[PDB]
RNA sequence: CGGACGGCUCAGUGAUAGCACGAUGAUUUGUUUGCGGGAUGAGCAGUAGCUGCGGGAAACUGCAGAUAGUGGUCUGCCCCUGUGGGGGUUGGCAAGUAAGUUGUGGGCCUAUCAGCUGGUAGUUAGGGUAAUGGCCUAACUAGGCGCAGACGGGAUACGGGGGAUCAGGGUUUGGUUCCGGAGAGGGAGCCUGAGAGAUGGCUACUACGUCCAAGGAUGGCAGCAGGCGCGAAACUUGCCUAA
RNA sequence: UUGAUAGUACGAGAGGAACUCUUGAUUGCGACCUCUGGUGGAGCGGCGUGCCUGCUGGCUGCUGCGGAGCUACGUCGGGAGUAUAAUGGCUGAAGGCCUCUAAGCCUGAAGACCGACUGCGCGGUGUGUGUGGCGGAAGACGACCGCUGUGUGUGCAAGCUGUGCGGAUGGAGGAGGAUUCCGACAUUUUGAGGCUGUGCAUU
RNA sequence: ACGCUGCUUUUUGAUUCUUCGAUGUCGGCUCUUCCUAUCAUCGCGAAGCAGAGAUUGCGAAGUGUUGGAUUGUUCACCCA
RNA sequence: AAAUGCCUCGUCAUGUAAUUAGUGACGCGCAUGAAUGGAGCAACGAGAUUCCCACUGUCCCUACGGCCUGUCUUGUGAACC
RNA sequence: CGCGGAAGUGUUUUGUGCAAGGGCCGUAAGGGAAGUCGGCAAGAUUGAUGUGUAACUUCGGGAGAAGGAUUGGCUCUAGC
């Protein structure tokens, strides 16, 4: 079970092992350490830590929403309209 | 989650169903990511299918383009997905969901890339009607194949053989016209001013 | 194509507005008038209505199928050049109408208001603009205003055309038909368009809110009637395809 | 203490309960470390002052994160046993009637005793202890729990830190004929290097 | 009411038996234990006890009885 | 009602949720008062008082860590009573 | 001066490894003087350079009033 993603370093969080936080706006972050929380603080970006995903893909190491999945699809059978079924051209 | 599936070939769509033991795989996909249909039950077996829309509980359907599982709100404009616009040059705010699927959206749209071995039965039987026939007359000759100079291109398929057929043949012949006087004009307009080039050039 | 006009109001503004006489040789202008000007070539993409499957309490919205207008790219055409090349895709001229920018001059009261000013005054270069200009930026000079009242502060301050009083000379007043301005609860920022910093257009913050199945969605009478409130203080929720 | 009982009984009205079932807590007591928080002179990184001639690498100072262990601000856990007090009742004389009382009997409390739970002495029994050494879950020292060569070292697993030296390609600009030199820092090789007292295997 | 009879040792007096070759003299803070003349919680009577809310009495000492402003205060007096 | 007022925690106002404290005002003042010096605070003060901001293990309520002692060994080896 | 180095000078080589309680120190969630006779103790401010500075006043002061901002490394430009 899963209680959520990591908003800082994308990483999966196991259950029961995070905080929420609430802000003002209505705004419910997640976290998963103190290690994180600090960065946040301190005000740095999460894409100088070459630690998590927002890095990796920023720098090409590898990206994280891979999509394609081999997609090698072609049919185009002809139909008839009202009462040209067989136009026979 | 119920299923609204399509074959284009076909065209055929038909509305189907599933329980949340299959419906957990489909989770952490984009739109435009598509698979083998086996996962969902069992006739889809052997078929390739895709994915191309959805909405959620509340009606907002989701959009390419933002690469989220959770719901935004954007300055929208004409020609875009997820609003309908009237007045001309205005733009709204309004809500709509990312591009990948989660436990939130409530039906799919799919698409039938290539059937299987099995005979779904509303998908792979029928062959249903087009809706309209071609109007540019380019287009209706390669339709028929009708290049023998084409001499009068709809009273051709009309022998062949009942079915109406309506064309762009008055369009045609209006701008056939506009651009055959306005070639008359462009000669008095330079005719007419040559003899007073000349008649003026003469006194003086 | 139009909804930038028409209609309502007087919060702000004591001169950056308004009236009078000037400059635009520093600028743009749909519809109106008279002249000029105009691709029937190739080759591919592809949409409204329409025909089906649907979501949502709502307000609103998605996917598949197939078609006019249409959109790219070549070809040609046009423009600046040429003993190389590089751009553009048909957009014009002159009147008329409208609009923007700018110079000087005028009795609201007040010195228990006497010294004020840092983009502040100028030069030289560039940017931006439809266009001149500290309008904006870089570098450099030390200027500019004042008892002929500067800089401040107050009162029920929209300006004129106009009104009242009445021997003459004067005193008082103008929210209100006509012309000019400004605003649409309060501030800001913008899109479309010949023309708007538009509110019976959109986006945010802010005052007050309204509807919901609770997750969402929404409001703008200083338009004509009408209601509440306020106060000494002010009309009809009528009829109109006629002028 | 919440919901139900119930807007019910009672009352002209206004007002307005109880037995039984049910929901959560406050405080005391006894444990525990899976989670969250605190600490962490273990470990890795960053930025400095002095010294080793400079770079590399060290030692010294301030700072970020911080495993194991410990801990609370965190998590878990409560008899329907017997006889009675006040009071209320049964049978019943003295006193032909009456009366819970003089003989007897029934009921009844956050109280009494007992149970359960912890400690100590004394008994019984087909029953009497590893000198020394080495470890720990135990410990001020004695003791207690274990084995009787199975350690140490190394590898893998599981974690903490955060992308190593050297090279190559760049760099605001400056210096000047060589197409050279000086330069904080950047990207890449590279989730890379360093470290571990925990678990498994082997020697 | 007017009168009359008791108990306690928490007040303040009365006295001068012990200690002047010395028994550390107020309050608070900390911590433990005992009394009942019971404030609350458990059981049960009376009524000028309809219900609700209180008032008065008996059995009962197992468990509880807080946080602050002003004063050195004990005491006092207000707030929650 | 002052470092001077017995009665006395005087009376009214103000600061607090709550003021025997502080400040302002009142005056028949047990027992104020003029070089026994009276009134008066610019500047200066490790002087005495009350309140505000900031800050915190003072406290709610305690936890974990460092070094030296203590605990254990050898040597030297007292005192009070 | 403080925080670090020279010169000169002084110095040993078979005790343990760390219970409770002490003496001198370090770090702490959320709260922020509720603690106490009393903010005792600790925490907090701190160098330099622009900016901006009130009541009162013996006109000298108050004043570093209060309040706000900037700060490393590297490569250059300008003045004398």
């Amino acid at each position: 079970m899963i209680q959520g993603v990591s908003m800082f370093s994308g990483r999966n969080i196991p259950k029961g092992s995070g905080i929420y936080e609430v802000m003002s706006d209505g705004r419910a972050v997640l976290t998963a350490s103190n290690k994180e929380r600090r960065l946040i603080a301190r005000k740095i970006n999460p894409r100088d830590i070459r630690w998590t995903t927002s890095s990796r893909e920023f720098f090409g190491k590898e990206s994280q929403y891979v999509v394609e999945k081999m997609n090698v699809q072609k049919v185009k059978v002809v139909r008839g309209f009202r009462h040209i079924s067989a136009s026979s051209l | 989650m119920k299923l609204n599936i399509a074959y284009p070939t076909n065209g055929t769509q038909k509305m189907f169903e599933i329980e949340r033991r299959n419906e957990v795989r489909l989770y952490d996909k984009k739109i435009g990511d598509q698979f083998d249909g086996g996962i969902l039950g069992e006739e889809f077996e052997g078929t390739i299918m895709e994915i191309t829309g959805g909405d959620d509980y509340q009606g907002f359907p989701m959009v390419s383009g933002h690469l989220t599982k959770k719901r935004v709100r954007p300055l929208l404009s004409k020609g875009d997905a997820g609003y309908r616009c009237r007045r001309k040059g205005v733009r709204r705010r309004k809500s709509v969901r990312g591009s990948i699927v989660s436990e939130e959206i409530c039906v799919l749209n799919l698409i039938i890339l290539r059937p299987g071995e099995k005979e779904i039965d509303g998908l792979t039987n029928a062959v249903n009607d087009v809706s309209h026939l071609p109007r540019k007359e380019k287009k209706l000759r390669k339709m028929f194949g009708v290049p023998d100079e084409e001499k009068n291109v709809v009273g051709y398929i009309r022998n062949i053989l009942i079915p109406k057929i309506r064309h762009n043949g008055k369009r045609m012949k209006r701008e056939q016209e506009r651009r055959e006087q306005i070639m008359k004009i462009r000669l008095e307009r330079k005719r007419i001013l040559e003899e007073e080039r000349k008649e003026y050039l003469e006194k003086y």
